[PDB]
């Protein structure tokens, strides 16, 4: 179990959590976003879902690259034309933390219809980085998920892609999910994934490790319940798409409960 | 990013990298001395290295009395200046400098246990370093001892997914990194540990392979070559070979002879084939190696 740090995991949970709280974007940024909307970020980040498969990258430089767009667009004023310079900009900075393999710059440009120049993204990288003060190491939904995987008994892959796939419809989505911390949407997640699949709930264990009870879980569960719910309707599409791959065990084509017993 | 070029003084070059150069230079409001390592964003044909992303974003939040301090990163649009604490020396020099006077029990000591402080402080903090060698550990005047050159780090997740292979520096590569395993851990920094371990003591490399197979060959001539029992699955891994030749484990006294019991028990330990059954920096702390452990300043001077 040494590829589950036995001797470290507690420190790196305790530690993610309080990471998580100050890698966080404010919840209200969107209204002092005098040009771009929800519903532009939900197209952005879909975008950015199409070029995680296209480029074959892990699902946590998809998640790195929405918390560095959320807490750029917390301080930093963004005209609709520019929207995607930022999201480029932050695809790239995730992927040289977290690939071992990152697509190089001119593939970067190359996805964007050459709407930019290759001087364009890389004076953002560095405007991205300056302004999150090289502070890229952020807890990720997925950081926590797989912590909470080590719970299961015993592990279910359906259980687990469905888990990442209702982790990653909440990206989409600024209302209401930017309220919630990682450590809480994965929780959410896990036990929406595990009841789907399983009919099981949240683990005595995770209380435990978490502190976090179905109580506390309650709202975001809410929330994530009818994003599962209306996914199908949803505009953007690109996760259930990608969900679908066997890849992921197709959960996207699990039907969700209708009520949670909650 | 409180800091400017213009309140440095360069004294001298104090060592280089792909990145760049390092200087030793001095502030001339506070007197501090610092290094500066300079990564030429000039070569911007991809943008800022993910060597520097990496470096920069992790050593923010590394702060141990025994990882080198990054103070700050001043931030042209041409150039990146690095500005880190300034120690004197590295491991290697000062071991080269103690050449046929040894160092001192009391100072391979305190110098393995300070390295061990830092190493379980970043796997505490879901750092794997993944370089480390004599040439990356930096000493002072003062008896400290603290791991630099987080070039090659990588912030890891919980379990571990697959990260870059053919790292670390060959002579402190652990085996299931030589044997392409799918997946790795905490466990190949101790390694690492374990080979400078021995070599403060002899002065000389554990392991100095000049190949990947070399090296396995090395490992498996001291330690034994590994089967089912010493390692579950050692047969499976992707680059095991079953021709590979059968060498008996030769007796722990012999691989360092002036190392004593705790000495030898700890060192076994670090250098358990199995990552599973490896010594944690954490556990290894509390080693009676170091029930008499003290800080004495290095004998020698810069
Ligand atoms: C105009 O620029 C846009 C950018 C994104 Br992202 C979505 C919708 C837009 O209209
Ligand atoms: C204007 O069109 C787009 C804008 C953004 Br941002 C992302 C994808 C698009 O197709
Ligand atoms: C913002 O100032 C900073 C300080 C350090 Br230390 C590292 C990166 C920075 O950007
Ligand atoms: C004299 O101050 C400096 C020192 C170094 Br090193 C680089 C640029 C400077 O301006
Ligand atoms: C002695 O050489 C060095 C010292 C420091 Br501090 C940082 C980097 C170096 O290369
Ligand atoms: C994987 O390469 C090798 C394997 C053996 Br067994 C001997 C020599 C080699 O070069």
């Amino acid at each position: 179990g040494v590829n589950e740090v036995p001797d470290y995991h507690e420190d790196i949970h305790t530690y993610l959590r309080e990471m998580e709280v100050k890698c966080k974007p404010k919840v209200g940024y969107m209204k002092k976003q005098p040009d771009i909307t929800n519903s532009m970020r939900a197209i952005l980040v879909d975008w950015l879902v199409e070029v995680g498969e296209e480029y074959k990258l892990q699902n946590e430089t998809l998640h790195l690259a929405v918390n560095y767009i959320d807490r750029f667009l917390s301080s930093m004023s963004v005209l609709r034309g520019k929207l995607q310079l930022v999201g480029t900009a932050a695809m790239l900075l995730a992927s040289k933390f977290e690939e071992i393999y990152p697509p190089e710059v001119a593939e970067f440009v190359y996805i964007t219809d050459d709407t930019y120049t290759k001087k364009q993204v890389l004076r953002m990288e560095h405007l991205v980085l300056k302004v999150l003060a090289f502070d890229l190491a952020a807890p990720t939904i997925n950081q926590f998920l797989t912590q909470y995987f080590l719970h299961q008994q015993p592990a279910n892959c359906k259980v687990e892609s469905l888990a990442m796939f209702l982790g990653e419809l909440s990206l989409i989505d600024a209302d209401p999910y930017l309220k919630y911390l990682p450590s809480v949407i994965a929780a959410a997640a896990f036990h929406l994934a595990l009841y789907t699949v399983t009919g099981q709930s949240w683990p005595e264990s995770l209380v435990q490790k978490t502190g976090y009870t179905l109580e506390t879980l309650k709202p975001c569960l809410l929330d994530l319940h009818q994003t599962y719910l209306r996914a199908p309707q949803h505009a953007q599409q690109s996760i259930r798409e990608k969900y679908k791959n066997s890849k992921y065990h197709g959960v996207s084509l699990l039907n969700p409960p209708e009520t949670l017993n909650v | 990013g409180p800091g400017s070029m213009e309140n440095f003084q360069k004294v001298e070059k104090i060592g280089e990298g792909t990145y760049g150069v390092v200087y030793k230079a001095r502030n001339k409001l506070t007197g501090e001395v610092v290094a500066l390592k300079k990564i030429r964003l000039d070569t911007e044909t991809e943008g800022v290295p993910s060597t520097a992303i990496r470096e920069i974003s992790l050593l923010k939040e590394l702060n141990h009395p025994n990882i080198v301090k990054l103070l700050d990163v001043i931030h042209t649009e041409n150039k990146l200046y690095l500005v880190f604490e300034f120690l004197h020396q590295d491991l290697k020099k000062f071991m080269d400098a103690s050449a046929l006077t040894g160092i001192p029990l009391p100072l391979i000591k305190s110098y393995l246990f300070q390295l061990l402080q830092g190493l379980a402080f970043c796997h505490s903090h879901r750092v794997l370093h993944r370089d480390l060698k004599p040439q990356n550990l930096l000493i002072n005047t003062e008896g400290a001892i603290k791991l630099a050159d987080f070039g090659l780090a990588r912030a890891f997740g919980v379990p571990v997914r697959t990260y870059t292979h053919e790292v670390v520096t060959l002579w402190y590569r652990a085996p299931e990194i030589l044997l392409g395993c799918k997946y790795y851990s905490t466990a190949v920094d101790i390694w690492s540990l374990g080979c400078i371990f021995a070599e403060m003591v002899t002065r000389r490399a554990l392991f100095p392979g000049d190949s990947e197979i070399d090296q396995l060959f090395r490992i498996f001539r001291t330690l034994g070559t590994p089967d089912e029992v010493v390692w579950p699955g050692v047969t499976s891994m992707p680059d095991y070979k079953p021709s590979f030749p059968k060498w008996a484990r030769q007796d722990f006294s012999k691989v360092v002879p002036p190392l004593d019991e705790d000495g030898r028990s700890l060192l076994s330990q670090m250098l358990h084939y199995d990552p599973n059954k490896r010594i944690s920096a954490k556990a290894a702390l509390a080693h009676p190696f170091f029930q008499d452990v003290t800080k004495p300043v290095p004998h020698l001077r810069l």
